[PDB]
RNA sequence: CUUUAAAUCCUUUAACGAGGAUCCAUUGGAGGGCAAGUCUGGUGCCAGCAGCCGCGGUAAUUCCAGCUCCAAUAGCGUAUAUUAAAGUUGCUGCAGUUAAAAAGCUCGUAGUUGGAUCUUGGGAGCGGCCG
């Protein structure tokens, strides 16, 4: 008799075939072009895309003019619009299945800060996300696996306590300044 | 070097008179020159090697071994192919396999699953193929689910241009030749099926022989 | 199926029942004879004591002699012939010591070129055999 | 197949047997695009127009092709009804 | 500073805290399945490896060591109970001439299954026969 949670789900799945060529090569290709870390990232994104596709298939297998189907269809369509993967021009229930894994990987905060121009390189982008430097709507973020919503896009900038954002100099710079003042003093 | 015809088919595809191969599959007319495929199907046709299995005899003096080269072929938007060749060594077997795979070419028709939107991506009906003990089934699939099969019919379906299918196999699957021939027979029976779409009673277009006999009676006799 | 009626269930019950007991894996997993014959008593691992070390020969297509340990168990007390796995490890296990006997992989079957032996040794004297092999831990004498 | 845009996505329309209403495939070599000529109306000559027919391999395989060509010629009117 | 019954944990924040970042990432493998050396040394049916096939008999692409390599990565390997793969327990959905499999044959009570047939059609209208 304790008041605990006991709720947990696995976010990744392992494929049936462990050793072959083509899928391993293309996952390595995606990790290379998007600056990810390991295979659990692409396994997680493939699992959540498979869950979205399974929900879309369960919605599509029922008949038209059922209002439960209409409610979950409109809610899921508005969610995929609000993430920013699907466009507002094509908002129908059959366009869910016409999606790829790179569209889900494109809304990553790492790729967004890389393509915004504030980060020079994608490895530098992931480092700078981990480095406590950015802020989104005046709130700093450590985590590169941050799904950015479409409207919270213009409010990405360095934090006020960042040396690149104007403020206190860095620890290495102040150490070298202390050494220079000691040597010249 | 420069290709000279044997039948009148090479003549009619050489003097720029046949528009495409689609009328040749329309008239159910056999193609027995593999370089017509080279002329009309361009660089989109790509090649792969399925399995190199040696077979051997038994005489007084040793076992005379010969290679059996299994090669399928097909451009990624439309047509497929399959070739079985058995020669002495491996290189001539491979070359004969790619020639025979360019010879036996069936086209495939791509259909839809349930909803009818956009470009086709799926087998239009539950087709099947049988040879030996292999039973290869092709079940229509929703969009974007990928190929769900064994590796070599996955290869045949991605060079078929069909992106989304479900399969179900039965029998001694370990024999690659029978399994590949069964999925080739399954994928060849796509047009060999009657659907409500095909209910329009078509008119019979005049044969290319019937309109180019005025040239092939005077060129070659 | 064969009986393809609507108001019939009992014949299909009894037939699927009896033809399921006519299997061999279901008859192994659901009778007390297979559990009684197994010396572990349903356990995955089991501890025993060394009492004599006997080597056994190989099978026909490969010719060698394989060194083995004969172990009397603690929980049951029956004579079971184990097998020390790695190279140069019979000098690590001597008379009257504590060993951890485990299965070898084929669900209680004789495996490979070792006749009549189905169990191996993974731990001796409460220290792992892999660290004794690699030389990272020393056996306490 | 039709489509929502009104554009046929068919790449080639396959022909159909005139006897058993079946479809002749791409790699069937036992099929004939038969052409039958009609007489000129006045005395005996040839006009130039054609009366075309088709048949699949299975009907010739079981051998009922003469019956089918008689029924098709009688339906188009080449052979009289008394026969 | 904060938290809390008072603490520890977390967040915030002074002073410290890196260059060969020694502030050192392991775990099982490299013949086929099964991704990855015909590289270099040693014993050369002994030692051993190997879930299966097999590899060791004096140029071992399978043993024991070095280098290189590949798979996941704060994780990885082994054993046992179980599930999908098993359309090898088959209701969807197995097989019974020769590969495992039709009682020697007939009758017969329980059990299962069971031939046809009993009510049609129209009207005013929504409109240029039918929803």
């Amino acid at each position: 008799p304790v008041a605990r949670s006991w709720v947990c789900r696995k976010t990744y799945v392992t494929p049936r075939r462990p050793f072959e060529k083509s899928r391993l090569d293309q996952e390595l290709k995606l990790i290379g072009e998007y600056g990810l870390r390991n295979k659990r990232e692409v396994w997680r994104v493939k699992f959540t895309l498979a869950k979205i596709r399974k929900a879309a298939r369960e919605l599509l297998t029922l008949d038209e003019k059922d209002p439960r189907r209409l409610f979950e269809g409109n809610a899921l369509l508005r969610r995929l619009v609000r993430i920013g993967v699907l466009d507002e021009g094509k908002m129908k229930l059959d366009y869910i299945l016409g999606l790829k894994i790179e569209d889900f990987l494109e809304r990553r905060l790492q790729t967004q800060v890389f393509k915004l121009g504030l980060a020079k390189s994608i490895h530098h982008a992931r480092v700078l996300i981990r480095q406590r430097h950015i802020r989104v709507r005046k709130q700093v973020v450590n985590i590169p696996s941050f799904i950015v919503r479409l409207d919270s896009q213009k409010h990405i900038d360095f934090s006020l306590r960042s040396p690149y954002g104007g403020g206190r100099p860095g620890r290495v710079k102040r150490k070298n300044a202390k050494k220079g003042q000691g040597g010249a003093g | 070097k420069e290709w000279l015809p044997v039948t009148k088919l090479g003549r009619l595809v050489k003097d720029m008179k046949i528009k495409s191969l689609e009328e040749i599959y329309l008239f159910s007319l056999p193609i027995k020159e593999s370089e017509i495929i080279d002329f009309f199907l361009g660089a989109s046709l790509k090649d792969e090697v399925l399995k190199i299995m040696p077979v051997q005899k038994q005489t007084r003096a040793g076992q005379r071994t010969r290679f059996k080269a299994f090669v399928a072929i097909g451009d990624y938007n439309g047509h497929v192919g399959l070739g079985v060749k058995c020669s002495k060594e491996v290189a001539t077997a491979i070359r004969g396999a790619i020639i025979l795979a360019k010879l036996s070419i069936v086209p495939v028709r791509r259909g839809y699953w349930g909803n009818k939107i956009g470009k086709p991506h799926t087998v239009p009906c539950k087709v099947t193929g049988r040879c030996g003990s292999v039973l290869v089934r092709l079940i229509p699939a929703p969009r974007g689910t990928g190929i769900v099969s064994a590796p070599v019919p996955k290869k045949l379906l991605m060079m078929a241009g069909i992106d989304d299918c479900y399969t179900s196999a039965r029998g001694c699957t370990a024999t690659l030749g029978n399994f590949a021939k069964a999925t080739f027979d399954a994928i060849s029976k796509t047009y060999s099926y009657l659907t409500p779409d095909l209910w329009k009673e078509t008119v019979f277009t005049k044969s290319p022989y019937q309109e180019f006999t005025d040239h092939l009676v005077k060129t070659h006799t | 199926g064969k009986c393809r009626g609507l108001r019939t269930a009992r014949k299909l019950r009894s037939h699927r029942r009896d033809q399921k007991w006519h299997d061999k894996q279901y008859k192994k997993a659901h009778l007390g004879t297979a559990l009684k014959a197994n010396p572990f008593g349903g356990a995955s691992h089991a501890k025993g004591i060394v009492l004599e070390k006997v080597g056994v020969e190989a099978k026909q297509p490969n010719s060698a002699i394989r060194k083995c340990v004969r172990v009397q168990l603690i929980k049951n007390g029956k004579k079971i012939t184990a097998f020390v796995p790695n190279d140069g490890c019979l000098n690590f296990i001597e008379e009257n010591d504590e060993v951890l006997v485990a299965g070898f992989g084929r669900k209680g079957h004789a495996v490979g070129d070792i006749p009549g032996v189905r169990f191996k040794v993974v731990k001796v004297a409460n220290v792992s055999l892999l660290a004794l092999y690699k030389g990272k831990k020393e056996r306490p004498r | 197949m039709q489509n929502d845009a009104g554009e046929f996505v068919d790449l080639y329309v396959p022909r159909k047997c005139s006897a058993s209403n079946r479809i002749i495939g791409a790699k069937d070599h036992a099929s004939i695009q038969m052409n039958v000529a009609e007489v000129d109306k006045v005395t005996g000559r040839f006009n130039g127009q054609f009366k075309t027919y088709a048949i699949c391999g299975a009907i010739r395989r079981m051998g009922e092709s003469d019956d089918s060509i008689l029924r098709l010629a009688k339906a188009d009117g080449i052979v009289s009804k008394n026969f």
